[PDB]
RNA sequence: UAUACCUCUGCUUCUGC
RNA sequence: AGUAGUAACAAGAG
C-alpha cells in the first residue's frame, strides 16, 4: 500500500512529494513508538519500570 | 569463479608502505548514547581495583572515604598497579637532573617568571569548564565571570588586580571562608503599558537572589569533576569516559603544566610538546643515534609498546612529590604554589553524570533517574552489568550522589609531566651492570623502548627489567597491545616507521571536506588542506588534482552554489541563474555566486577573491565587498584569521588561513533552543555586556585588536578620553560652542 | 481545567588536557 | 517495527 502510494504521490500532476500520514506509513514510519517520559517519583514507586 | 581478496595486496607491497589501506576513515567514528554513568562508575570501580591493596582512610576536610596506593606492598601479578614507591621515583628523578645538568630550576624559573605576567584573562581561552555556582558545564569566559562576581560578594578582589597569583591567593582562602554566598536569577512579573484590550502586558523580569552554602559544601563543589562519555574516538569497540575540570583548579594546572613543558622541550627522549615535521626531524634522527651507536656484531631491538590503564593507575601525590623535587631551588612562595594542583587532585571529587534511564516495555514509559536517587531503587530492577557495579561503588558513594576519587587522573591534564615521569624510566638506561642498554621516546601513555645487547635472550631479559621498573612508577606497560621486533620498523603515536617515517594518508583524509566556518573562509581551509598534505603527507598531483575536483563538489551541495549555467534547481540557483545572466565578467565570480573554480595546483597558497579581483565587474566587487554589508559583523582577531580543526589523534588545534572579508564571510544564527528553559535570563545578561563592550570599542578602537589594560574603572577611561576629544575637538574646531556646552553638561553628569 | 488543528524548539538535558 | 549496540532515538516543551 506504501509503495502503491508512493508510484501514485510521485506520478501524479502535483508539485508536492508529501505522503498522507496513513495507518500504513505510520506503522511503516514507527509513529508514537518513543517511550512516555514520566516523574523519577512515580517511576521509583512503580516497580514494573526496571 | 575468480575469489578476489583485498590483503593480496600485501604479498606485493609490504605493510609500512600501503598502511593508509588499513585504516576505515571514509566510515563513520563511534558515537555514544544517552548516559555515561554506567561507564564513570567502572573507571570509579577499576580506578580502587587497583589501589584496593594501599591504606584506606576518611578525610576529616570533606569526610569522603579516600584511598592512598604510593608505598604500599608491591604487586605479585601482571595486573594493573598504583603501587609506586616514593624512593624509585626520586632516584629516576635525580638520575634525570644528573644526566641532564641544572634543567629543574632553570625549567622552574622560566615557569615562575611567566605566572607573574600571566593575566587572569588566560583562564578564558579555554573549553566547556565545570561551573561550581550553577553545578552544571559552561564556557571558560562566563563559568570565570561568574566566580569574579560571586567572589565579590564573599569579599575577594584578587581578580581586579590583574594578575592571576592574586586571583590564585583568593581561590584557596575561598575555601576557608565559612559560607560562599552567590548571585542566582528569579523571575518576577512586572505590569507595563501597552496597547491591549486592558491596556498593559506582564513581562517575567529576571532578579538576582543572594542564595548561600555552607564551608563543606562549597569545599566539595571546588574539587567536584563532572564526566562524560568520548565521542567520535576512533579505533576503539567499547566507549570510555573523560571529566571537565573546575576554575579553581584550572589555574595550578596551566603553571605546573608549563613547568613540565619546559622540562620536555629540553628533554630528548619525548615527542611532546613538539608536533608535525619538528617531531618527525627529532625521532629520525633519534632513531639513527639509537641505530648508528649500537655495539658492532649485536642486536639493536625496538618495542612497539603502549601502556594500558594510564590514567587510571599514575596518583596526585607521586605528581606532588616531582613538583616538589623540580622546584628545590626555587623560592618558598613557588613551591607551594606548584604543590596546590596535585594536592586538589589528590582529594578530588567525582560527578556520575546524569543516572540510568528505566522503563516498562508493556506500559511503554521512560524515567531518569537521578546519581542522588541511585540507591532509592532496590537494586533487582538494576541489570546484572548495573547491579555488581552500584554495589562495588557502594563504599565510595556519597549521599549527594557523587563518588570519591582519592586516587587515578580520571581528567588527566598532566599530560607535559606525565611523559616526564615516563622518561625519567627511559633515562635510567640499565639495572645491576647487566650486558643491555635501554632507551626509548615518551608521549603521555604512548612509548617506543630501543634495546641494544649481545643477543636477544639479553634484549628480552633488559626489556623484562624496564616493565619491573616501570610497575614502581605506577607504569603499567600492556603485554597485549605492546609487542617487540629487530630494529629497522616500529609504530609511535599512530606514526610508522620502516627505515624511515612512511607516508599515512588516511589519518588526516576526514579534513580534506567543508570544515563548516562560511563560505569564504571554507574555501582558503579546502585548498590550504590540499597544499599541505602535497607537502607533508605525500598526496600526489593527480590525487591533488582530484582532491580540488572533490571539495568544490561537496562545496557547492553544501551551501548549494552550483554554476549559473548549469540549470540545478534549487531557492539560491534561482538567484545564482540570474547573476550569471547579468554578470559580463563570470570568470570573476566566486564559485559560492555559481562561477566557475579556476584553483589547480600551482594557485592553492592564493585567496579566491584575489585570483578573480580583476576578472570581477566594477558593481560586483563592489557589492561582493560593501564596507559597510550587514553580513560580516564585528569580526575578532580570532575571527578572521584562525579556525578550529579536530584531527583524528590529539587535542583540537586552531589552524590559520587567508581569505578577504566579503559578503560570503557571514556568520549563522544562535542556537534558539535557550529561548524555552529558564537560561533564557543570560541572554539579556550577554546584550548588557555587549553594549558596554561595544561602547568602549567605539572610544578605544585598538581594543579589538591589542588586549586594554587599567586596574581602574572602566567608565573612569571612556569618561575621561570623551572629555579629551570633546575638548581638542573645539580647540580645534570641529566641535560648536552649542555642542561643547551640552557634552561638558552630559559628562558633568558623570 | 481552558486557550492549543495554537505557540516556541533541532548541538545548549552536561563534549575535557 | 526499525535504527542501532553495553544505551539511546523512534519528537520535546508552554
Amino acid at each position: 500500500k506504501l509503495w502503491r502510494d508512493c508510484v501514485n504521490t510521485i506520478s501524479n500532476e502535483e508539485m508536492s512529494n508529501e505522503l498522507q500520514k496513513t495507518n500504513y506509513a505510520k506503522w511503516a514510519t514507527g509513529d508514537g513508538l518513543t517511550y512516555q517520559k514520566i516523574m523519577k517519583e512515580v517511576a521509583i514507586d512503580d516497580e514494573t519500570m526496571c | 569463479g575468480m575469489n578476489i581478496n583485498p590483503y593480496f595486496l600485501f604479498i606485493d607491497v609490504p605493510i609500512q608502505a600501503a598502511i593508509s589501506t588499513t585504516f576505515p576513515y571514509t566510515g563513520v567514528p563511534p558515537y555514544s548514547h544517552g548516559t555515561g554513568t554506567g561507564y564513570t562508575i567502572d573507571t570509579v570501580i577499576r580506578t580502587h581495583e587497583y589501589s584496593n591493596k594501599g591504606k584506606q582512610y576518611i578525610s576529616d576536610v570533606t569526610g569522603c572515604t579516600m584511598v592512598d596506593p604510593t608505598n604500599g606492598p608491591l604487586p605479585e601479578d601482571n595486573e594493573p598497579s598504583a603501587y609506586a614507591q616514593l624512593d624509585c621515583v626520586l632516584e629516576a628523578l635525580d638520575r634525570m637532573d644528573e644526566e641532564h645538568p641544572g634543567l629543574f630550576q632553570a625549567a622552574s624559573q622560566n615557569a615562575m617568571e611567566t605566572l607573574m605576567v600571566t593575566t587572569v584573562d588566560k583562564l578564558t581561552q579555554g573549553r566547556q569548564t565545570f561551573d561550581w555556582t550553577v553545578c552544571r558545564n559552561q564556557p571558560a569566559a562566563t563559568a570565570l565571570n561568574t566566580t569574579i562576581t560571586s567572589f565579590r560578594l564573599n569579599d575577594l578582589n584578587g581578580a581586579d588586580k590583574g594578575g592571576l597569583i592574586p586571583f590564585c591567593q583568593d581561590i584557596i582562602d575561598s575555601l576557608d571562608r565559612p559560607e560562599m554566598t552567590f548571585f542566582s536569577v528569579k523571575n518576577i512579573k512586572k505590569k507595563l503599558p501597552a496597547k491591549n484590550r486592558k491596556g498593559f502586558l506582564i513581562k517575567r523580569i529576571p532578579m538576582k537572589v543572594k542564595d548561600k552554602i555552607t564551608k563543606v559544601e562549597y569545599i566539595k563543589r571546588a574539587l567536584s569533576l563532572n564526566t562524560m562519555t568520548k565521542d567520535a574516538e576512533r579505533g576503539k569497540l567499547k566507549r570510555r569516559a573523560i571529566a571537565t575540570a573546575g576554575i579553581q583548579i584550572r589555574g595550578f594546572v596551566l603553571v605546573v603544566e608549563n613547568l613540565a613543558k619546559n622540562i620536555c622541550e629540553n628533554l630528548e627522549q619525548s615527542g611532546l610538546p613538539v608536533g608535525g615535521n619538528e617531531k618527525k626531524a627529532k625521532l629520525s634522527n633519534a632513531v639513527a643515534k639509537m641505530l648508528s651507536n649500537c655495539p658492532p656484531g649485536g642486536i639493536s631491538m625496538t618495542v612497539t609498546g603502549d601502556n594500558t590503564k594510564w590514567n587510571e593507575c599514575l596518583n596526585p601525590r607521586i605528581f606532588l612529590a616531582m613538583t616538589e623535587r623540580i622546584t628545590r631551588d626555587s623560592p618558598i612562595w613557588f613551591r607551594d604554589f606548584c604543590s596546590i594542583a596535585p594536592v586538589l587532585f589528590s582529594n578530588k571529587i567525582a560527578r556520575l553524570g546524569k543516572g540510568f534511564m528505566i522503563t516498562s516495555k508493556t506500559k511503554r514509559l521512560k524515567a531518569q533517574i537521578p546519581c542522588p536517587d541511585l540507591f532509592s531503587i532496590p537494586l533487582e530492577r538494576y541489570n546484572e552489568e548495573t547491579r555488581a557495579k552500584l554495589k562495588k561503588l557502594k563504599p565510595f558513594f556519597n549521599e549527594e550522589g557523587t563518588a570519591s576519587l582519592s586516587p587515578g587522573m580520571m581528567m588527566g591534564m598532566f599530560n607535559m609531566l606525565s611523559t616526564v615521569l615516563g622518561v625519567a624510566a627511559l633515562g635510567i638506561k640499565n639495572i645491576g651492570n647487566k650486558e643491555y642498554l635501554w632507551d626509548g621516546l615518551q608521549s603521555s601513555d604512548d612509548f617506543a623502548l630501543f634495546v641494544n645487547a649481545k643477543d636477544e635472550e639479553t634484549c628480552m631479559e633488559g626489556i623484562n627489567d624496564f616493565y619491573r621498573t616501570c610497575k614502581l612508577l605506577g607504569i603499567n606497560m600492556s603485554k597485549k597491545k605492546s609487542y617487540c621486533n629487530e630494529t629497522g620498523m616500529f609504530e609511535f603515536t599512530s606514526m610508522f616507521y620502516r627505515d624511515g617515517f612512511v607516508s599515512n594518508f588516511a589519518m588526516e583524509l576526514p579534513s580534506f571536506g567543508v570544515a563548516g566556518v562560511n563560505e569564504s573562509a571554507d574555501m582558503a581551509i579546502g585548498m590550504t588542506i590540499i597544499k599541505n598534505n602535497m607537502i607533508n603527507n605525500g598526496m600526489g598531483p593527480a590525487t591533488a588534482q582530484t582532491a580540488i575536483q572533490l571539495f568544490i563538489a561537496d562545496y557547492r551541495y553544501t551551501y548549494k552554489c552550483h554554476r549559473g549555467d548549469s540549470k540545478v534547481e534549487g531557492k539560491r540557483m534561482k538567484i545564482i541563474k540570474e547573476l550569471w545572466e547579468n554578470t559580463k565578467g563570470r570568470d570573476g565570480l566566486l564559485v559560492a555566486d555559481g562561477g566557475p573554480n579556476i584553483y589547480n595546483l600551482r594557485n592553492l597558497h592564493i585567496p579566491e577573491i584575489v585570483l578573480k579581483y580583476n576578472l570581477m565587474d566594477p558593481e560586483y566587487k563592489g557589492r561582493l565587498l560593501h564596507p559597510q554589508n550587514p553580513f560580516v559583523g564585528h569580526l575578532s582577531i580570532e575571527g578572521i584569521k584562525e579556525a578550529d580543526i579536530t584531527p583524528a589523534h590529539g587535542p583540537v588545534k586552531k589552524m590559520d588561513y587567508d581569505a578577504v572579508s566579503g559578503t560570503h564571510s557571514w556568520r549563522t544564527k544562535r542556537n534558539r533552543s535557550i529561548l524555552n528553559t529558564d537560561q533564557r535570563n543570560m541572554i539579556l545578561e550577554e546584550q548588557c555586556y555587549a553594549k558596554c563592550c561595544n561602547l568602549f570599542e567605539a572610544c578605544f578602537n585598538s581594543a579589538s585588536y591589542r588586549k586594554p589594560v587599567g586596574q581602574h574603572s572602566m567608565l573612569e577611561a571612556m569618561a575621561h578620553r570623551l572629555r579629551m576629544d570633546a575638548r581638542l575637538d573645539y580647540e580645534s574646531g570641529r566641535m560648536s560652542k552649542d555642542d561643547f556646552e551640552k557634552a561638558m553638561a552630559h559628562l558633568g553628569e558623570i
